[PDB]
């Protein structure tokens, strides 16, 4: 019988689904660290407005 | 009483009707199918049997023939029997279209069971079951009625 | 019919299982990355209008 084939396919099916969910994780990883950059660069923006209204 | 012992015994009778496979009766409560190499696939599971018109074991060899592109399946299998054609077949749902071409596309129509653990279990004892049902309505209306 | 085909039937439907497979999962990782970046780009927007 094919179970060399059987197994071959199941392997690489198996495989496609974890690069899937490493795929996702690293999407979402990416945008929360997105996210800490625009929190960042908002409060220096802020931070940038305090020491002009401190100047003023 | 006497209502629910023939009740018991009818149901005995459809369980018992069940031809054990080679037919479009199976013999899940006691064939290889759900214990076959068939049970999971790569992304689906593969579930086929027919009564072919040809020999015993078609179905068998017939997952090794063009087929097996038709569905992606592959596996090892032991059905037969000598009377009644019997064999099982390889067919995953990730090209169940194509896997139900290929089950159509013989002298056997459709035809597949449940290959899951608890539900093949649950379908062997369902006969059991049936039986104890009839058991028990005999051992209590029997004295009942007696009374 | 005969098993003689295993050119077709015996590889055929795993490369067309991974491909299929490997397809979605960059289709998908692309549209991961790209709604990403636009809920970043809304986020950033959100933020700078609040500290403004």
């Amino acid at each position: 019988s094919q179970k060399n084939g059987i197994a071959t396919l199941l392997q690489a099916e198996k495989e496609a689904h974890e690069i899937v969910s490493k795929a996702r994780k690293y999407r979402q990883d990416k945008l929360k660290q997105a996210k800490t950059d625009a929190a960042k660069e908002i409060d220096s923006y802020k931070i940038q407005k305090d020491k002009e209204l401190k100047e003023f | 009483t006497y209502a629910n012992y023939n009740s018991a015994k009818t149901n005995l009778a459809a369980a018992e009707r069940k031809k054990t496979g080679d037919l479009s009766v199976r013999s899940l409560h006691d064939i290889v199918k759900p214990e076959d190499f068939v049970l999971n696939s790569e992304h689906l599971t593969t579930v086929l049997v027919a009564v072919p018109k040809s020999l015993k074991s078609d179905f068998e060899k017939s997952y090794e023939t063009l087929s097996k592109n038709v569905v992606p399946a592959s596996a090892s299998v032991i059905a037969e029997d000598a009377e009644y054609v019997l064999f099982n077949v390889h067919l995953f749902k990730k090209n169940v279209q194509e896997f139900t071409t290929a089950a159509r596309e013989k002298k056997f129509i459709p035809r597949e069971f449940n290959y899951s653990e608890e539900l093949i279990d649950q379908l062997k004892k369902e006969h059991d079951s049936a039986a104890s049902l009839e058991q028990s309505l005999r051992v209590q209306l029997v004295r009942l009625a007696k009374t | 019919l005969t098993p003689n085909q295993v050119n077709d039937e015996l590889n055929k439907m795993q490369a067309f299982i991974r491909k299929e497979a490997e397809e979605k999962a960059k289709e998908i990782q692309l549209k991961a990355d790209q709604e990403y970046e636009i809920e970043k780009t809304n986020i950033v927007r959100n933020e700078t209008n609040n500290i403004d």
